[PDB]
């Protein structure tokens, strides 16, 4: 469980160069988080799946092939207070 | 006497304090250090974000400028621009 704070959102958006105003803090509107922030949330959970002994290979020559996002139909995008 | 616009007014107040070249240099230092703080903070307070390309495409097809936080209107009195706003 990680708390999505505004500072992390800002740092991430700057690191990716995203200008979409839904993520920069504006008064009178909920601070939104980029959908690509899930990997930041889920990396330390995702990559633990390539470690198990049964999947034994050259970790060094590993190549990231493809990634896919999919919001659950009817799910609310992330806010800056979500305990995720 | 002298005075300055939106931004350069700091240069005006420098001139009124400038006596020698070294005094001028020192005051210019205090100036550019000031306006650097202004540039930093007025962006960190309202960071300009991306803009929907339909918007600026239409605005440039309308002959207007690339949208920006400040708009200049000409040929119109104040009493009616305040009526439109």
């Amino acid at each position: 469980e990680i708390t999505i704070s505004s500072q992390t959102i800002s740092e991430f958006t700057h690191a990716i160069g995203n200008k979409c105003d839904a993520f920069v803090d504006r008064p009178g509107k909920a601070t939104l988080a980029p959908m690509d922030f899930a990997i930041v949330i889920g990396w330390k959970a995702i990559i633990k799946a390539i470690f198990p002994k049964s999947v034994d290979g050259d970790l060094l020559k590993l190549v990231h092939l493809s990634n896919g996002y999919k919001m659950i139909t009817g799910a609310a995008p992330l806010k800056k207070g979500d305990v995720v | 006497w002298s005075t300055g616009h939106s931004q350069g007014l700091v240069t005006a107040v420098t001139i009124a304090a400038s006596d020698s070249w070294d005094s001028f240099l020192k005051n210019s230092l205090t100036a550019v250090s000031l306006l650097l703080f202004i540039g930093s903070r007025c962006l960190s307070t309202y960071p300009r974000t991306s803009l929907p390309p339909t918007m600026l495409q239409d605005s440039l097809d309308n002959g207007e400028g690339r949208p920006s936080p400040m708009l200049s209107v000409r040929d119109l009195s104040i009493k009616q621009v305040e009526k439109f706003i």
